[PDB]
């Protein structure tokens, strides 16, 4: 937490910014790791042109960082495209 | 003396297809390298290698 505040600190966090909700999803995380963290949120924040950082980019991006991880490197067309491939009935069974 | 500094190959983004995840994140940095100024006015920082 004070290494996030440490190098978060000149940039434009929003009223719902707080990393001690955050903590158990930086498990293993370094210095270097927590910067690279701060900067992906504040390009992410851009990306969708808002003007601070919001809870949720910090979410979607340690979100792609880990979907990232098993080789799934998709758009949001192409997943709902993927996702409206499959059918209903194999689908409750995974729900379930 | 063999390196080419070339400054125009022909080779567009549109040539390059189906993987426009990979596209958008290497315009995510190329635009950054280009607008350093404006984006680093929010403390956004280049990486220095690309893999």
């Amino acid at each position: 937490v004070q290494i996030f505040g440490v190098h978060s600190a000149g940039k434009n966090l929003a009223e719902d910014i707080d990393f001690g909700k955050l903590v158990f999803r930086t498990v293993g995380f370094s210095g270097a790791d927590i910067r690279n963290l701060v900067n992906e949120a504040a390009i992410m924040s851009v990306r969708k042109g808002r003007s601070y950082i919001y809870q949720q980019d910090i979410v979607d991006v340690l979100d792609k960082q880990l979907l990232e991880g098993m080789g799934v490197l998709l758009t949001e067309e192409e997943q709902q495209k993927c996702e409206q491939s499959v059918s209903y009935e194999k689908k409750r069974l995974l729900a379930v | 003396k063999f390196i080419s500094a070339e400054e125009k190959t022909g080779v567009t983004f549109d040539d390059f297809a189906g993987q426009e995840y990979i596209k958008r994140e290497l315009q995510e940095i190329v635009r950054i390298l280009k607008n350093d100024e404006e984006f680093q006015n929010k403390g956004i920082y280049c990486p220095k290698g690309v893999l």
